[PDB]
């Protein structure tokens, strides 16, 4: 999704879209 | 061990203090195993660091093995013999390929650093660096050891993600001793202390910024085994705002220097007086119509916060006390410094020339003594006591009324020290020109602004900013928001009596510690149960019930401040380092 990564880059994220910390909560157990 | 964080070689309030005290006490528990990584800047950096370019023995495997590979690193002592073996990371050298970091980012957490602040891109790039270093040592070193890797800070905690990244086998413990997010709240006009579970984290990262910032950082939390934080009342925003519980807490220690003598810190405090006694007489020239021994030098250090390290309640008790000090028809007066950085391009010919008169009527009465003394040894070698009259001419009292009619003044001495580029717009003159304070004759207060970090190689006031805390009177530091507080530590260590708050970490800990406080000095200000007027009025209590006691009793207070010293040393408080330490060794590997 290079759309995110420009949106992003750009510096103004969404919070009720597709970026928020849910991702990172649930991608950060398969690191431990 | 691997204490990384961003502030080992620059000199910033925060983290370098703590590191610096720690380092020494935690190299000669642990020996040499003991390494310290940090990042470079073209700023005089290696003028405090004895850099080590060539092969070195103690990890020499990393010098031969990665060093020649497109990167830079080095090895110092720092210049304290605290065996600090500090693994110096250059920034700028490897900043070609951010693209490929960047990638590496998205792969790994789905985080990185916008390009509208550089301090988070150097301090993302400085967190790869030092996780290439790791990796490439536990490579060369077989990984024989378990070596545990410590971090401060959001601007070393990339390092966490990218270890778990990778499943690096080391013992991760996190330490963050400011929540930046509670920091920059308190800064919005907004209550922070009534609630702490009504905030939203989510809503409120981003049109303040800090969303990237808060993830890294929530991240690093989770992830890392050990989860640590300055005062008790930290661990509170932490488990309430990161959803993190501290494992333990760790209070902030100092390397409190000790005398043979227990007075020798009044000497000292005796020393600083007059060199501050000094500057005064050369800023108020032309204007010494108060007597010196009456007078108590107040100050507040630190980074220039207003609302958050407390100017503006200062500043209201200052103008609240020089009304009292009027009207009750006092001798005493109050200089009150205020250290806190701003931007400027120099001094202003005023302050120069303040010194500059004072050290010319030193010069002249100078003269005048020798000439006095060799017409006195005369009369001594005669045999004839001086009668006192015969001995200054006409022309020695010509010059003294030249020098006198040279220092005559018609301005008011200026509060700012510095010629400050935006003068409309700085918080702390905006206040002070408006609550009608210009060191006037009629003012018992006189306002002192040094908005610079004192230096001891500096024109005027050739003092470090530890030998003129020794030499002030009481550090006021009514801060509302801040986590522990260095400036109040070191103001007790040296035996100063200062004025926290009970919303400071340093408050808070020595709020229990000791049975009835504010009788060692420690004047606990209330700012969570009372009002921003209750608050002033009782820092205004504080500051004029400190200016009715005697010289006898502010050495008492002074020396019963400088008793509470053993509670914030790094031997006391070294112990819930080892405590998280040990924690770490046993959830990684026993
Ligand atoms: O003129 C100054 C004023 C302050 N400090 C240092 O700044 C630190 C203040 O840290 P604190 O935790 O009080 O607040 P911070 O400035 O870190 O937010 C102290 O350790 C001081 O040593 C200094 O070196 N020179
Ligand atoms: O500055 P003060 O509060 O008046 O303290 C006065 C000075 O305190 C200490 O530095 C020493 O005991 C000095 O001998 C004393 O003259
Ligand atoms: O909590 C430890 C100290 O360092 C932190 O980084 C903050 O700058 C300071 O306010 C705090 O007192």
């Amino acid at each position: 999704s290079e759309e995110r990564k420009e949106r992003w880059e750009q510096g103004q994220a969404d919070y009720m879209g597709a970026d928020s910390f849910d991702n990172i909560k649930r991608k950060l157990d398969t690191y431990l | 061990l691997f204490e990384v964080a961003w502030e080992v070689a620059n000199k910033v309030g925060g983290i370098y203090t703590v590191l610096q005290t720690k380092a020494k006490v935690t190299g000669d528990e642990w020996g040499d195993n003991y390494f310290l990584v940090g990042p470079y800047t073209e700023q005089g950096v290696r003028t405090q660091v004895e850099l080590l370019e060539a092969p070195t023995p103690a990890l020499k495997r990393t010098l031969d093995s990665m060093n020649s590979k497109g990167c830079k690193v080095y090895f110092g002592r720092w210049l304290i013999e605290g065996g600090p073996l500090v693994v110096l990371l250059d920034v700028g050298a490897s900043a070609w390929a951010l693209e490929r970091w960047k990638g590496e980012l998205w792969d790994t957490c789905n985080i990185g650093v916008p390009w509208y602040d550089r301090e988070a891109n150097d301090a993302v790039l400085f967190g790869f660096l030092t996780t290439w270093f790791l990796g490439e040592f536990l490579a060369q070193s077989e990984e024989k050891p378990h070596v545990v890797a410590h971090f401060h800070e959001w601007l070393a905690g990339v390092g966490l993600c990218l270890c778990r990244a990778r499943r690096l086998p080391v013992a991760t413990i996190f330490t963050t001793h400011a929540t930046l997010l509670g920091r920059y709240l308190c800064a919005g006009a907004v209550d922070f202390y009534n609630n702490l579970e009504n905030f939203n984290v989510d809503k409120e990262a981003g049109e303040r910024q800090i969303y990237h910032r808060y993830c890294m950082e929530r991240a690093a939390a989770h992830c890392a085994h050990v989860f640590t934080t300055v005062s008790q009342i930290t661990a509170i925003e932490a488990q309430h705002l990161l959803k993190r519980k501290p494992d333990i807490v760790t209070p902030n220690g100092l390397n409190v220097k000790k005398f043979s003598a227990m007075h020798e810190f009044q000497n000292l405090h005796a020393q600083s007086k007059a060199r501050i006694q000094e500057f005064v007489r050369g800023h108020f020239y032309g204007h010494l119509d108060f007597n010196l021994d009456k007078t108590l030098y107040f100050f507040i250090a630190g980074r220039y916060e207003f609302s958050n390290k407390g100017a503006d309640v200062f500043l209201e008790a200052l103008a609240r006390l020089n009304y009292l000090l009027r009207v009750n028809g006092s001798e005493q007066t109050v200089v009150a410094f205020f250290i806190m950085p701003a931007r400027t391009n120099n001094f202003n010919v005023e302050t120069l020339k303040g010194q500059a008169v004072r050290k010319q009527l030193w010069d002249t009465a100078n003269t005048v003594k020798e000439k006095f003394g060799r017409k006195l040894y005369e009369s001594l070698l005669v045999g004839s006591l001086p009668d006192m009259n015969k001995m200054l001419d006409k022309e020695d009292f010509t010059m003294m009324k030249r020098a006198i009619f040279a220092t005559q003044r018609q301005s008011f001495p200026p509060v700012c020290t510095h010629n400050m580029l935006d003068d409309s717009s700085d918080p702390i003159l905006t206040t002070i020109r408006r609550i009608g304070l210009f060191n006037s004759s009629a003012d018992r207060v006189k306002v002192i602004f040094h908005p610079e970090f004192l230096s001891s190689t500096s024109p005027l006031l050739p003092v470090d900013y530890e030998e003129f805390v020794r030499g002030c009177h009481l550090g006021v530091f009514p801060s509302y928001y801040e986590p522990w507080g260095y400036t109040p530590a070191e103001c007790t260590v040296m035996g100063i009596p200062s004025i926290s708050t009970n919303l400071s970490g340093f408050g808070c800990f020595m709020e229990e510690h000791i049975a009835d406080p504010s009788a060692y000095g420690i004047y606990i200000l209330d700012r969570r149960f009372r009002s921003l007027d209750d608050s002033c009025s009782q820092l205004t209590s504080f500051l004029y019930s400190f200016c009715q006691q005697s010289r006898r009793q502010r050495i008492i207070q002074r020396n019963r401040t400088e008793r509470l010293s053993d509670l914030l040393d790094w031997k006391y408080l070294g112990r819930y380092y080892m405590s998280a330490r040990h924690m770490a060794l046993s959830k990684a590997f026993p």
